[PDB]
């Protein structure tokens, strides 16, 4: 359709929103995740010493 | 007169010669997952996620096809 | 040519060079050849002729068996196999007697399963039979 | 309001754009030409559907527990979930990049692709007579530049991490050498290897303009030519289908972005 | 063609779509959800039990 | 007069080859499930599902087609 | 002549690619539905009832262009 | 006038491409039938019967476009 | 005089059609005997029976076609 | 003159479409009296007496199109 | 005049179609000899007279097609 | 001037049967594929990686008429 | 004059129609080739030399119609 | 000039069908290696000789047609 300067300021919001998200977004929400995964795998071997 | 209904002929050979192309070549592929999907069925989320990788290089060239099928008949008029 | 051995459980039913065999398998009956395609199959009821030096067939029953044909030395593998004149044509006319009786007195699925193997060991002997007259 | 079917698919059809001279919303009667008209609709929506995705993941980012989650926290990390493990099937790298920017293709697109799914004269129609806007159509993904600034955004990441993981010394031979190997071959390889690179991004952008302008405009025609009685029994059937293709095509720019990327340095 | 009767057709078409994702749709989610955290229920229960 | 009236034949041309597209493709891809459903008839409604799937992405590009062939007579002629 | 005569060429078009789709997109199908049949005997109406879910979709889409085709025809020329 | 030698060459490409379809779809579907009649022997009547429930459908389409031309030929023309 | 010159024209394009239709159809379910034949040649005359029936039916569009083609050649001439 | 310079085209669509139909036919069937020979080569005289009775019906449409191709050409001109 | 490029346009019609006849039913014929080859390789010579035997029935009809091509061609 | 109205229309059977060509051949070329991961899945990255190397082949002639077709609707047109 | 554009035009579709039958028609007999020696390699040396002797008879009309489109294009021009 | 028109035309029919013709052979030679890729690991350098032998041959027709279809438009229109 119409050859147009949109594709140039949203490159800019494309940018900025990845850069925030790399930083801020996914950081904490991954450190959250696998806290928990830890969490879990600290039961099994609790179970496991339990019984030694 | 003949100059702007020629434009529209023009994108019906394209669209049309376009939409066999992703149609058949997704219908040979598809079927070739579902006998995979047949013959092992646990195995469906892995062959499915590679169905998606093929089936995007299939339709990659019918839908620049399509794209401008739409371009001729919209901004050409 | 090539060299054949055939075996059941029970006996050692044929071995020795031999120029063609003819086959039952599991799709079809097949013709084996020197340098033949090197395949492994299963076979259905059925039998093998087997023509030797100077062209002398003989007819081997093969009820039931597995086959490999790689080798230069082929074999044939027999669940049960009979030769061809201690079975007799009288003794397969008596297996129809069975398998058609069995057909009237089968009125289940399970039970037509085996009177459907009961009518293939017939049909598979009143084969060989008539072959046997060659 | 004499609108004829033909003139409501026109004007449907039809962007609200800014003259960087005038500063002045234009209409579907007469289009002005230049390049420097930006398409207002589009820039607004997809930095509010841009903006509300970051809104939403940061409300649960900045709380998220490691016990049991709550019952909004257990929708956000399924979709973490999902976007990190379709990264770690195809990436190997250690890259702190590929998976947030995973994240933000799939989330945003498929906010984008999810306007098409309301009724098409809602917004519009609110924009014309309540503001006095001109023009309006609400799906930011059924127009061109977008989808093109996301696949240029893809070209230069490509551009970027295969030079920077294998340099230009094997960037250089792969250009060339490929795919028939012998140096007699090298004048043919540049070009194969060269349509093919760009064919990549080219086929990002239009893969997904091209569903999402058709499905609009399908949208368009049931409302503009089929009597209100009737539109439901052609309407209904399509919507259920265009879920599954919002889905799917959001799906597959987030998957072959990341198979490019990823195959781009490996 | 008078608009207003158009907004009333895309009105039935909307309800129509609503009760299909209600029908059908709304389950999968919110099944997946629950599944969600009767999955990290039972995952850290089942370390408080190892913990016991 | 020949300007509208040859658009019905655009139109023609492109949806009859979107329609020959599409039921080739749908038949073999239906073909593929209806022999997983005999390989595996515990499975239909596994199978069936990812035919729903996969359906979906062979009718995009026909649909589109035949909708523009639509409007070509309906909206254009 | 070029009113009418083309409205006619356009309904051959129409349904006689229909006519290709409808037909060899159900004799692919309907073959894998009488194997399957062959192999498993006793699945016939199981089966049968899979090719007609299957069977409704492939001629769904060359149905439009049949129906239109008689439009054009007798509504339009 | 000239009219009438184009709607014999419409009836021509209504009728012979659904000569097409009707012959290959049979063939297609027609020969899965003879294989299964080779493999299973004891399924014969019934194959047979299931193959004029799928065989109905695979030439509708075709004798819609054989009915319509010898109507333009004939009864037109 | 064009009255007289398409209508061989007209005919060629039916008794064209109809011999790919014919030709491939026959093909297709005439090598699924070949096979069966080779496969199970005990059972040819039942086959060969089985074949002469389904094929009666591969041929009845397309010698509608090649009648009327050479109908259209030399009684409208 | 105008008059003949059309007939060299109706008789090059009668040729072109029967020697695709003959010649496809044939090869498909051919092909399958190949693999009967190579399953039994003893069955290779028989399966060859099969091929030359069906081939006769493959080839008997296509010869009333390569006829009136070379009656056209050669008694119209 | 117009009468010669119509001509040459009708030989091309006759002697592509010929050309697409008669590469792909040998291609399918051919195929199946080759895979028959790979099975009975002592045969090879016994599979590929009937070979020779089919093809002559599969070229019958291309040729036709490539001598009246030569002849709308060349001939008048 | 004429001239433009043809170059638009030689554009778009360029790449429609570049669509048809570089969609149909990556059909089956991927579908042989996917029955090599529906047997051996953990080979699946080296599939991949020769799928990678014979697919740029398949597309060698028709990213070229993609090219120059792309060329012709907006360089010379 | 005209008729040089259209001597172009001639040699175009000649070449063109030998080019897809010439290279479908080895793309065939060389995947069966590939199999056969994917089945074992030691006959590569003996079906290399079988393929040739059949790949010449392939090519046997295509370079009649590739040596008449050269011979249109370069002296009848 | 009426010269440009149809020798564009004429070049985008030769390397329109020439992209058909090399993209579907490629198709079925490559599809046939990548199961002897998956079938015979241990092999993919020696299949792969075996595949670039075989494909040197099925570009050779469609190779010609591209470099004349080159030379009708960058050199003789």
């Amino acid at each position: 359709m119409n050859l147009n300067a949109t594709i140039l300021g949203q490159a800019i919001a494309f940018v900025l929103f990845v850069l925030f998200c790399m930083k801020y977004v996914w950081p904490p929400l991954m450190a959250a995740i696998e806290k928990r995964q830890k969490e879990i795998a600290d039961g099994l071997a609790s179970a496991e010493r339990a019984h030694k | 007169n003949l100059n702007m209904d020629l434009l529209y002929m023009a994108a019906a050979v394209m669209m049309g010669l376009a939409a066999i192309g992703a149609a058949i070549g997704i219908g040979i592929l598809g079927g070739k997952f579902l006998e995979g999907a047949a013959r092992q069925p646990d195995l469906i989320p892995l062959l499915r996620t590679q169905f998606f990788i093929v089936m995007g290089l299939v339709d990659a060239i019918p839908m620049i096809a399509v794209g401008l099928g739409l371009y001729v008949m919209f901004a050409v008029a | 040519t090539y060299h054949l051995d055939v075996v059941s459980a029970e006996q050692q039913m044929f071995s020795g060079l031999v120029e063609k065999i003819q086959v039952t398998g599991s799709e079809g009956e097949l013709g084996i050849y020197p340098g033949h395609a090197p395949l492994l199959t299963a076979i259905k009821p059925g039998m093998i002729r087997i023509v030797k030096q100077h062209g002398h067939e003989e007819f081997i029953y093969l009820s039931g068996g597995i086959l490999e044909v790689q080798p230069g030395n082929v074999t044939v593998l027999a669940d049960t196999a009979i030769r061809g004149q201690d079975l007799d044509e009288a003794r397969a006319m008596e297996a129809k007697r069975k398998a058609e009786e069995h057909i009237s007195s089968s009125h289940g699925d399970v039970d037509y399963a085996q009177a459907s193997a009961e009518l293939a060991k017939a049909i598979a002997q009143l084969r060989v039979i008539e072959l046997t007259k060659k | 309001e004499n609108m004829t079917p033909q003139d409501y698919i026109g004007h449907h059809l039809n962007n609200l754009q800014l003259d960087l001279r005038t500063f002045s919303l234009v209409d579907p009667q007469n289009p002005p030409a230049t390049f420097w008209t930006i398409n207002i609709d589009s820039m607004f929506f997809s930095v509010v559907l841009g903006l509300l995705f970051l809104v939403l993941f940061r409300s649960v980012a900045k709380k998220a527990t490691s016990g049991v989650p709550g019952k909004f926290q257990t929708a956000i990390e399924l979709v973490i979930g999902f976007v990190n493990g379709s990264v770690k099937d195809m990436y190997h790298g250690k890259s702190k990049l590929i998976a947030p920017l995973a994240l933000t293709i799939f989330v945003w697109v498929f906010l984008m692709n999810l306007m098409d799914l309301l009724p098409i004269d809602l917004l519009p129609y609110i924009a014309e007579h309540v503001l006095g806007l001109p023009a309006l159509r609400v799906v930011p993904s059924a127009d061109v530049n977008v989808t093109l600034s996301m696949a240029l955004g893809v070209f230069i990441l490509i551009l970027f991490y295969s030079i920077k993981m294998k340099g230009i010394g094997g960037f250089t031979k792969e250009l060339t050498l490929q795919p028939f190997n012998h140096w007699a071959f090298i004048p043919v390889n540049l070009i194969l290897e060269g349509v093919s690179l760009l064919s990549k991004p080219v086929s990002l952008g239009l893969r997904l303009f091209g569903n999402m302008y058709a499905g609009e405009l399908i949208f368009i025609l049931i409302a503009g030519l089929l009597p209100w009685w009737s539109q439901w029994i052609l309407n209904v059937p399509w919507a259920i289908f265009h879920i599954l293709i919002i889905t799917l095509q959001a799906f597959i720019f987030m998957v072959l972005t990341i198979v490019y990327l990823s195959m781009a340095s490996e």
